[PDB]
């Protein structure tokens, strides 16, 4: 037996719109202090690391640990059937042949009861291992999303140049070029740590897909070194938290 | 101008 | 001669949004005691009844009983340049060739007309008996478009059990299956069952869906059933008839 | 170097979105007494012309007069990246090689900066004579704009009948034909001018053009005579105006 | 499952 | 149909 209980499903409704886009099986392991998603998208360049801890919901309960595949397209179209405000449960049993989800509606005369099946994956597992970064910016999310949004109209890559002075994005394509310049503040403020000044370039396509967790958290923190992996990080509130990871270009 | 993938960061 | 006028034009551009997808021609039975229209889709599988009675109109003379032959769709882009509040006349004339649709609107500056031609149908008419059944269900016209919308993410057809203290839907296919439970509340939003004979059938989703089309029509929408018969599906234009589809189930 | 700067940037944002549909290419004629933009379509049919006096401005200064070939597209693409509430900032030097584009939030922890190239135009620009109108009618812009859009379900041509009465708007098709009719009001006012009858045709494909101009003006004015190029006019309150003229069919 | 009409539950009436 | 320019009405102004 397996059995998770969310007063607030509209975490799992999130969670999911997050990762559909981007990868179509991923597994999940389940152990006593919650859950674990890790999975690269099918060019190897990005990857995504979820965590959701025990004490977020309001019930849960595991026998002993697990590792269900899930297609993630699938389980999204389920969600997807899942009221803004309904209660969700989630339970699986001995046969690990199908996860089966519960959506009770607070008023009481309405109750959805899905049931999918589970794949068999190879698990090709990656350890993304904490590291230092020269330099670190936290930032409101839809302010991020925005900056990715508008400069996709500009071109391909983005340039993130930080330095104590403010981080800037930049980009240049056929058009001109843009820059986009945040400086720090007196919520919604813009922190700059800063141990080293840092200039990489990323792909804007696999930016546009982080921000689409947007709507989990208010605030998103991106992390960089020369020659390390950028990481994009919303904090789910009390749970968990989802990181995007992302090779830089040249 | 280029790219790589995220095998050559992570154990 | 025939003239009709209805005061809150939007009723009509609904009752066409509610048509047209699922049927492209059909035909209207005016007489003095209002409008009928019926009509089956192509595929013969579902049926479309439609009532406006001569009440509801603020304004209504039919002189002589008229059959009028109208694209649905061509009516419905028409209907398209009518504003929501609009005044809304419909007349046609002595030989019946064209069709005008008059929209006044409470700005008063506009007087928009416009004038459809009237295709000659044949008529394949079916007789829908009164029936009484084992089960009829009303609840919110917007859950029940929901719950056909999400299980055809499911599968393509649904199973509709009807019990004597709530309703279930279900439906099956690749990513497993799901089913939804309803039950009787404590007016609008309710969600009553009267039952004097348990009920469990199967329908094409994709018709379903046709049907909730006529959702803006009634917040209210009432489901009927009986084994062996099919689905009749109930919107109210209030005070003046409803819209009324008719399925049949599958095996 | 020259500097203009507008406070309300939605303004610019608007006319960007009210030309760049139309045209593709044009000239910005610069000069101390403000902005002059005009061009025809590539079917040579409509025309535009841009007025936007320097006083309408909270910042104007030019020092030298300048024509910039401009891709509008890409211009409109950078204005995108614009909020509603931005501070706007033109601004061309010496050179004039590119042309830059500043953008203020608000917020004011945030400046965009976008710098566009300029490309060579080959500029076939028409001289626009002053004549009288046969009849001249002023009415909500929204409301012209229904009336152009309801009658594209029904014809692609519509006939504008202008008697003392008032106007009224006709075109036919397969399914039948439509007339609106408007008369003269007790703004949102209708007003009609006529000193002689016109009966006119013009092309609705180019009218649903001209009605991107809407969120500029809350009124909009058309000047008709027989023979003569529809003129429709939006001004853009305290700066300028934005004019069509359209040449009528058969 | 199979597919029934409404030939097959209401009558031909003109 | 037939659709006229600007060019019968407006003088070339370059």
């Amino acid at each position: 037996m397996f059995e998770a209980r969310l007063v607030q499903g509209s975490i799992l409704k999130k969670v999911l719109e997050a990762l559909k886009d981007l990868i179509n099986e991923a597994c999940w392991d389940i152990s006593s202090s919650g859950v674990n998603l890790q999975s690269m998208d099918s060019s190897h360049v990005s990857l995504v690391q979820l965590t959701l801890r025990s004490e977020g919901f309001d019930t849960y309960r595991c026998d002993r640990n697990l590792a269900m595949g899930v297609n993630l397209t699938s389980m999204s179209k389920i969600l997807k059937c899942a009221g803004n405000e309904d209660i969700i449960t989630l339970r699986a049993e001995d046969n690990a042949d199908t996860l089966a989800l519960v959506f009770e509606a607070p008023n009481q005369e309405k109750v959805s009861d899905y049931e999918m099946k589970l794949m068999d994956l190879d698990v090709e597992q990656l350890g993304i291992p904490e590291q230092e970064y020269s330099c670190v910016v936290k930032m409101p999310s839809g302010e991020f999303a925005r900056i990715c949004r508008d400069l996709s109209h500009i071109g391909d890559a983005v340039v993130i140049s930080c330095a104590k002075d403010g981080v800037k994005f930049s980009a240049s394509g056929e058009l001109g070029n843009g820059n986009i310049k945040l400086s720090q503040t007196s919520e919604e403020a813009v922190t700059i740590e800063m141990n080293e000044p840092v200039q990489l370039t990323f792909a804007l396509r696999y930016l546009n897909f982080f921000t689409k967790a947007t709507p989990l958290s208010s605030t998103v923190t991106l992390s960089m070194s020369a020659d390390v992996p950028l990481v994009v990080e919303y904090k789910i509130a009390d749970m968990g938290h989802l990181k995007y990871y992302l090779a830089p270009k040249i | 101008s280029h790219q790589n993938v995220l095998s050559n960061y992570f154990p």
